[PDB]
DNA sequence: GAAGAGAGTGAGGACGAACGCGCCCCCACCCCCTTTTATAGCCCCCCTTC
DNA sequence: GAAGGGGGGCTATAAAAGGGGGTGGGGGCGCGTTCGTCCTCACTCTCTTC
């Protein structure tokens, strides 16, 4: 119950932590926290705003030690990708992780898929799937005033 | 003549031995090979009214150690050995004490500093981190210990309700080993559900109050 | 079990056999057959014959053979009333309701039929103790009488004051 | 006429019953187990290519 | 031996069954301290004694 309450309190305050992040600090598994999470909402008759891809960019990018411009580029990519519906049904975390990878590979600081997965808690396969979906529209997603250390045309293909 | 007897023959012969205090580096060099049968030569020179003792390090070993004698009248020292076959003996009696000193003064301390620094290698100091560690509490769907424990429980499965006759036979058979059993321990032996086991135990068994630890179940129906 | 497990099954099998309604006695060897204890030790065969089957209060020695003891156990309303009467007459004490229930099947019918003849005392653990209702001298009064009687505190008075009241009122 | 053991009183030291302080246990109460299903994403293990 | 892909699994969603297992709340119950009860002892009067 406490782990779910901690998750809900984070969501209510505008700084969500993913179920995996709450699980890492608790002996309770993600499955159990999610079960308690839904029950608490019914019991309290409350609701939580739907999470967005940008709700985790600050934590993920900072934890990856990525420059601020990369963080802004990743946020723009993730927001645009959802706007363009290039990743329908994908989890916001996966979209954010893919956007971070796309932004990271376009700057001097390059992070592997495993590195982005560890902080974000998303398996590299899921990042690979999301990255493949947004890769075709890479030039459009990137901010117009973005300095490409690696040209968009030469971004990793996979 | 017994195992604890000490072979005091050396004392009878009044054999004389010398006790020498030497630094580690001299012994460390000897310990390097320690099997060549040679580490150096001990040279003693005597004059009309003065005697000097000095030791020379082997040339191969290196790739002057003056000796100063000490008074031995203030204390009596004897040397004995413990044989591996449990046969203790007295090697002899110390007749003179000497000390080994380094000939060099200035550059010698350099080796001492390295020895101190070498002794400081195991010594450990706190280290600075330029960046904050972010690999702690990494997001995980379920803890590795939790899933392994669940896998073991799932594989093992829940205990089944065995027929009363089989359970009764097992309970009676185990009664021979010990007079009284604990409910928790008895469950492990029988490997049956607690509720079912208690009902079977209640049908015949009873619990006796003991003032030493607590009331425990007794397998004897009477 | 060796020297201890076999006897338990004999008692259990004997108890179950009586519940079927077979009052006929059974021999030691006969009982062993249905209890899968044919390989019982010889010294246990004599031990059960000499000690276990006689000292126990539920074993009756009839014509050499052994039979249950339903007579001692209460199995009728009249026996239930008689047992309580003897307990009161001899001052043996009450009997827990659970003990009567197991001995007397459908003890509720007998208990309700006797009605007030049985005095029930509720233990802290919900256990009921049955006592004979000695109808020699009875005295029941209204509740408020006891309330007023309880209102008259007497434990907090000394003997001198208690006895002084007698001469104070002139009695 | 002149003085010993013993006891009241003052006053100090050791051990048991009661009060906690929890260790353990027993007992409700709940959740989990299982199967079925379509769906979608996410994730992990094994096989394959280089 | 590193990395990608295929196959498989986990999760939620209802509902029902019956029973094992985990868990919170009491309830009798043994063990480490604490105070009162019991016991011990110094300093004098006293009846009795001489």
């Amino acid at each position: 119950i406490a782990s779910a309450c901690l998750y809900i309190a984070c969501r209510q305050e505008g700084v969500p932590r993913t179920f995996k992040e709450i699980c890492a600090v608790s002996r309770i598994s993600k499955k159990e926290i999610g079960r308690c999470f839904k029950l608490i909402l019914k019991a309290l008759e409350t609701s939580v705003d739907l999470i967005t891809t940008g709700d985790f960019m600050s934590r993920f990018c900072s934890n990856l030690c990525l420059p601020k411009q990369v963080q802004m580029a990743a946020t723009h990519i993730a927001r645009k990708a959802v706007e363009l519906d290039l990743v329908p049904g994908r989890s916001p975390i996966s979209v954010a992780a893919a956007a971070i990878y796309m932004a990271s590979q376009a700057s001097a600081e390059k992070r592997t898929q495993k590195e982005i997965g560890d902080i974000a808690g998303v398996a590299d396969v899921t990042i690979r799937q999301s990255y493949r979906l947004i890769y075709p529209r890479a030039p459009d997603l990137f901010p117009t005033d973005f300095k490409f250390d690696t040209p968009v045309d030469k971004l990793p293909q996979l | 003549a017994e195992r604890g007897e000490l072979d005091l023959t050396g004392a009878k012969q009044n054999t004389g031995v010398w006790l020498v205090k030497v630094p580690k580096y001299l012994s460390q060099q000897w310990a390097k090979a320690s099997g060549r049968g040679e580490v150096g030569k001990l040279r003693i020179a005597k004059t009309q009214g003065r005697t000097e003792v000095s030791f020379t390090l082997n040339e191969d070993l290196a790739n002057e150690h003056p000796f100063v004698l000490q008074s031995v009248g203030g204390q009596t020292l004897t040397v004995f050995t413990e044989s591996s076959s449990d046969k203790l003996s007295l090697e002899g009696i110390v007749v003179q004490r000497a000390e080994c000193r380094p000939a060099a003064s200035e550059n010698y301390m350099r080796l001492k500093r390295l020895q101190i620094e070498e002794s400081s290698k195991p010594v450990r100091l706190s280290q600075q981190l330029d960046k904050v560690v972010t690999t702690n509490y990494k997001p995980v769907a379920n803890h590795q210990y939790n899933i392994e424990y669940e896998r073991k429980k799932k594989e093992d499965g829940k205990r089944a309700r065995a027929d009363k006759q089989h359970v009764l036979d097992m309970l009676f058979s185990a009664f021979e080993k010990h007079q009284y059993y604990n409910l928790k321990d008895l469950v492990d032996i029988t490997k049956q559900p607690v509720v079912y086991l208690k009902e079977i135990l209640k049908e015949i068994g009873v619990q006796n109050v003991k003032g030493i630890h607590k009331n425990t179940w007794e397998l004897k129906p009477e | 079990g060796y020297k201890f497990g076999v006897l338990a099954k004999i008692v259990n099998y004997m108890k179950t056999r009586h519940q079927r309604g077979d009052t006929h006695p059974l021999t030691l060897d006969e009982i062993l057959d249905e209890t899968q204890h044919l390989d019982i030790g010889l010294k246990q065969k004599q031990w059960l014959m000499t000690e276990a089957l006689v000292n126990n209060p539920k074993i009756e020695v009839i014509d050499g053979k052994y039979a249950f003891k339903p007579k001692y156990n209460v199995r009728d309303k009249k026996a239930l009333l008689r047992l309580l009467d003897q307990h009161d007459q001899r001052g043996l004490g009450g009997i827990l309701l659970e003990d009567i229930e197991e001995a007397l099947p459908n003890s509720q019918k007998a208990v309700k039929a006797l009605g007030d003849q049985i005095l029930f005392v509720n233990r802290p653990d919900k256990k009921k103790i049955l006592f004979f209702n000695d109808k020699s001298c009875q005295f029941s009064v209204d509740e408020e009488f006891q309330k007023l009687w309880r209102s008259v505190t007497v434990d907090s008075m000394d003997e001198e004051k208690i006895e002084e009241y007698l001469k104070r009122q002139g009695i």
